[PDB]
């Protein structure tokens, strides 16, 4: 197990055996796919082969080692106003829930159906200098589940988070993370779908109907400041004990907009990554 | 070092293992 | 009425028509008249919810009175039904007033997902529960012709809840003296 | 041997030729285990009567046929009995049998690849973040596309076949549970599939958990009289039909 | 003791009061056995989500009353999933669960005869060899006579009570499986009944096997105010419902 | 214990069972609720249910996660003043332990008669810089029981706690947070009380006769700065190893002031969470 | 990793269990 | 947790014990 998982020799691949001449009936380089099956046709079949030991796991090509990488899904940001602090819907944010909000780490789950995870969360504040010294800057984050009161402005009563979870960061102290069990009333999240809210002409339809999961209000508790400041909370994600259900072809349109699928650009001819060719014959 | 799931919930811990 | 106590009682009354409907409310515990109950109060503390439910009602009628309600669960999917007949069609209990006076009435859990969320969402809208006359209320002289029945709602073992979260119920647009 | 002989109700289909017959991501359909669920009450569970089948509407293949696909849980809301229990019911789960028909002679050349898909999320037409509307994603027995032509003021999906509808380019779509029909060897293609969801039991009405796209990839080519007309018949029986929270009855639409 | 509970469906009945329960010639209804049986396909056996408990339309209890009935193969043309068989299917087969309720108080005086009746080949009120009309045998929910007026143009049957309506002086009714409702002692009524026929499994829509009716017998007195309205509601349950000879689907009418 | 503890399968919801139909005399469904009792009916009761192995525990729905969550209870302000230092009340805060100082958590226990508790205290300073640097602000938080010598002014004597708690926080250096015993005469916290101070038709009544329980003095050790400050330290609660008795109906009238039931609002209707409805016949 | 009570006093620990 | 005087002299411990 150690070595085996240490040494990273978990899923290896068989080794290439040895051939001889086949001058024979049964043909397995012939199969209909049609049937739809994968063929089934290696290198000892079609050719005079050798014999070549193994070494290589498939270890690295884990839904874990594919899935289970911190990426960037979201950078709440914060123009800090001294003028009016508090005031309405201000200096502190709030942001719902997602992702589709942002490709890269968006394509690369999409490759599948269906998938469950608990989470690596990882804040990284960022406090840019637009005064002549920070000072101490400490910041709320937390969490908003439905239906809960989201606060309207800045110091609402939910900052009292006397049953909600509000993590603290203060300038010096690393970096807050934490994780968190898999939230879904489902077995699975839905990470596509193909219901709406219902029978309206003018109901919604896609990944969301089944994703009301939050949304994050946000909060720089130190109170007014001299020289004034903008904070970047960047938002990392690992997914952390997945399992995936049902793959899927990757995308290869640049999308606009989340939990739908909609590629149809403004105006520019919907493009892909496929070059072009002057002639199969030459490659 | 491991299985020192310093924390109770399950939902912290390292990535999962492999079979 | 609401500011008041009646905002408790629900008279069952003369009823010239026939197989008339009494109320209706509907079923997502977080959703006034629902929501301030023990359990509404409750579960508006958690984002999620699940299991069945009790609905029980009592008649603080008279003992020579009589009256035979239908009650009933419309599980979601469609409309609170505007007619009995098409209310009946789905999961009820027929309620016959008598010696007993209390009547429980089951709300299954019928959902597609285990778990259903608090917070109004149109997806795990939970449905209706409407109650209509059977019979009548009919009582022998010199006996007031209109009555109440109290309701409450408790739950049942299969219940339980999740996530815990600040509630709904309660702003304090204070602060708070001295 | 490739002859087949299926019997599903009251019902029974045969084919005289065939390439093997698929399997969805190697499951068998079967009925809900009171492990999995989640609902209370005893499920309904029209046997035969209902699992049986149904054969829809018939289209016609062109050298300008670009593709036409039906949503399951939606193609049979009118098929008897189960596209009733469907309407009289929230809950509703149940697995298929596709049995795609469509011959023509061995002097014929064309191709078709037909495949399932799991939560098929077509996308819109239109630029933005407006999602194809219900009426246009329930079509029913009639299926959609063929080539058609139709009003833009709908929040209309994608009539787009290479993108896949959903902007994955088809040829890719291999992964989902599918087989082709070349019209050199094949007569039909069959697919059976279980009940995939992260839910028990969904909703028969706002959700279709299975699409099924017929797309004709190498273009029909005879050298007869275009007298000569090649439909494509597509046959389906729900199997392991369960239904739950019964009641009044939904509309149609 | 009175006090009675029943459960059919996703339905269930209550009772603080009553006179027992009958069952129809001490027979418990249940399903056909392959021996007394004919036809050749496995029948559709919908359990619960169609062997439930049904309530019609309610009537009134008038001092003019004079009678009305209900036909049940028929009465539930309508009822969901049940009522939907009945039309896809050749055969059908099914028992029956009538719960008659009618409340009024202790200070009410009146007493309701309930019978069930195999066969009720009903009389024309016309002279002649003119035979009752469909149409008009196949009310529905809603029942018939009250103490109706009608065309009489219309192969109409005999409103006419005391003689049965067939012709044989009722009294001698107690004959068929029955019970009353003497609003003294009594709420409700409750008949349980078998199918009976000489045939395994008869037309659901040309045959109704069982006819129920509900007679006044000693008229309703009160000395309230008659804005004190006494109805008179019926619910039924299919029982051990079987169905077979599957096809397309008949016609309402 | 583990696994059902780290699983969180600890306090399991039975299953529903599968039923059949009954015309049987024995009515479940009828019980008289006057009795004061409650139903008991189950689904199984009522319909023809299946067979459902649950899977929901109970774990999340106990005292200890109802309570065991960190809240807001006092915020600590300090403006200070460098023209004057020391002066009498000055630039160190003192305030009554408590609570129904303030909602959302108050709400919380209020839901029950009476607890008990040990606490996990928690500090969160966060220095306002109104000035053009603020060098090294150290703290002196400390509690000060009855009968007790309360700084009459920033440097008395009783910051020298000889015998006295008095926890240290310098800028940088994290969060300060500790513990306490559960501090009562009694063997639990009074949340309530029907009593009195005595027969004096002035004597107090309420839940306080019962919580004479402190107060904190607190101070920014330091000394005079240059630059300005403002000093707000948070003050979070955390009920750990908790028990309660005999539960009450929540509250649904906004309070005013605290160790008082007290609802009427200044002028302004009482008003209450319920909502209003046109008609009973449509929800 | 647990029951590793740092502290000497019982009024310091984890939230407690919960049989 | 105890008695792991991580510093070598005596003077250097925890508050002592009471018998
Ligand atoms: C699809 C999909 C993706 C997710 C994840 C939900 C978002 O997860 C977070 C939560 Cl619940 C909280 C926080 C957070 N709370 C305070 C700061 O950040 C961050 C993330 Cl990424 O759920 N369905
Ligand atoms: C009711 C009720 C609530 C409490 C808790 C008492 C307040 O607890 C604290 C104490 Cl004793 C000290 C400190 C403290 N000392 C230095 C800084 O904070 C904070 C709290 Cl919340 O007692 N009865």
């Amino acid at each position: 197990n150690y070595i085996d998982e240490v040494l990273n020799e978990v899923l290896v691949v068989p080794n290439i055996k040895e051939s001889h001449h086949t001058t024979s009936n049964s043909a397995p380089l012939l199969d209909a796919a049609e049937t739809g099956h994968t063929s089934n046709v290696q290198p000892e079949d079609a050719i005079e082969t050798r014999y070549v030991i193994t070494s290589q796991t498939r270890d690295e090509m884990s839904i874990e080692s594919f899935l289970g990488r911190s990426g960037c899904v979201h950078i709440s940001r914060i123009k800090v106003d001294y003028t009016d602090y508090n005031g309405q819907d201000i200096n502190f944010t709030k942001w719902k829930i997602t992702l589709q909000e942002m490709a890269q780490i968006r394509r690369k789950f999409e490759l599948f159906t269906y998938v469950r995870f608990d989470s690596e969360i990882t804040l990284v504040p960022c406090i840019a200098g637009r005064g002549d010294d920070i000072g101490h800057i400490v910041m709320q984050y937390m969490y908003v589940p439905p239906g809960a009161p989201i606060p309207s402005k800045r110091n609402d009563f939910s900052w009292q988070s006397g049953t909600n979870m509000s993590i603290f960061w203060q300038h010096g102290q690393p970096f807050p993370r934490f994780s968190i069990p898999f939230l879904s009333i489902a077995s699975a999240y839905y990470m596509f779908y193909d219901g709406y809210d219902g029978d309206n002409t003018s109901s919604k339809y896609g990944s969301v109907v089944t994703n009301d999961m939050g949304t994050i209000c946000s909060r720089i508790v130190t109170e007014k400041q001299k020289l004034s400041v903008v904070i970047t909370t960047h938002i990392y994600h690992k997914a952390k004990h997945t399992k995936a259900w049902c793959p899927r072809p990757p995308r290869a349109v640049p999308y606009t907009h989340s939990h739908v699928t909609n590629y149809m650009p403004e105006t520019g001819d919907v493009t892909t990554a496929i070059v072009r060719r002057n002639t199969i014959t030459t490659a | 070092y491991f299985n020192i799931n310093y924390f109770k919930d399950a939902a912290s811990s390292g990535a999962s293992r492999l079979d | 009425n609401v500011g008041n106590v009646s905002m408790y009682t629900v008279q069952l009354g003369n009823q010239t028509g026939m197989a008339q409907k009494v109320f209706s409310i509907k079923v997502d515990i977080t959703s006034t008249p629902l929501a301030t109950t023990l359990i509404g109060e409750i579960a508006s503390y958690y984002t999620h919810w699940t299991g069945s439910l009790r609905f029980s009602f009592m008649f603080c009628g008279t003992a020579n009175t009589t009256l035979k309600l239908l009650l009933a669960y419309t599980p979601p999917g469609i409309d609170e039904p505007t007619t009995r007949k098409d209310a009946m069609l789905g999961t009820h209990v027929v309620w016959d007033v008598g010696l007993q006076s209390t009547i429980s009435l089951v709300v299954p859990w019928v959902s597609a997902s285990h778990f259903r969320l608090t917070a109004d969402n149109k997806y795990s809208m939970a449905g209706y529960i409407t109650c209509w006359y059977q019979t009548n209320l009919v009582v022998p002289p010199s006996t007031p012709q209109t009555a109440d029945m109290l309701c409450f709602v408790s739950a049942c073992k299969d219940f339980c809840l999740r996530m815990a979260r600040d509630t709904d119920l309660h702003i304090q647009s204070g602060p708070i003296e001295q | 041997d490739r002859i087949m002989q299926i019997t599903r109700g009251d019902s029974t289909i045969s084919s005289d030729d065939v390439a093997n017959a698929v399997v969805g991501y190697g499951v068998w359909p079967h009925y809900l285990t009171p492990q999995d669920a989640t609902a209370i009450n005893k499920p309904t569970q029209p046997d035969t009567s209902s699992n049986r089948f149904y054969t829809l509407e018939s289209k016609h293949w062109n050298g300008s046929s670009k593709g036409w696909w039906w949503k399951l849980p939606d193609a049979l809301k009118d098929m008897g009995i189960f596209g009733e229990n469907m309407y009289y019911h929230f809950l509703g789960r149940s697995g298929y049998t596709v049995h795609v028909q469509c011959n023509a002679s061995k002097f014929h050349q064309g191709t078709l690849l037909v495949a399932m898909i799991p939560e098929h999320q077509l996308a819109s037409a239109k630029h933005g973040s407006v999602t194809a509307g219900y009426k246009l994603t329930h079509p029913g027995e009639a299926g959609r596309d063929v080539s058609q032509e139709r009003d833009a003021s709908l929040r209309q999906p994608s009539d787009d076949s290479w993108l896949n509808f959903d902007g994955t380019l088809l040829g890719n779509l291999l992964i989902f549970p599918h087989q082709f029909i070349n019209l050199r060897s094949n007569n039909s293609a069959t697919l059976i599939v279980p009940y995939v969801n992260a839910v028990p039991m969904d909703s028969m009405l706002r959700h279709n958990n299975w699409c099924l796209v017929i797309i004709p990839i190498s273009p029909l080519r005879s050298e007869t009289t275009s007298s000569n007309i090649v439909p494509i018949t597509v046959s389906i029986s729900p199997m392991c039909a369960e239904f739950s929270g019964a009641r009044a009855k939904n509309i149609k639409q």
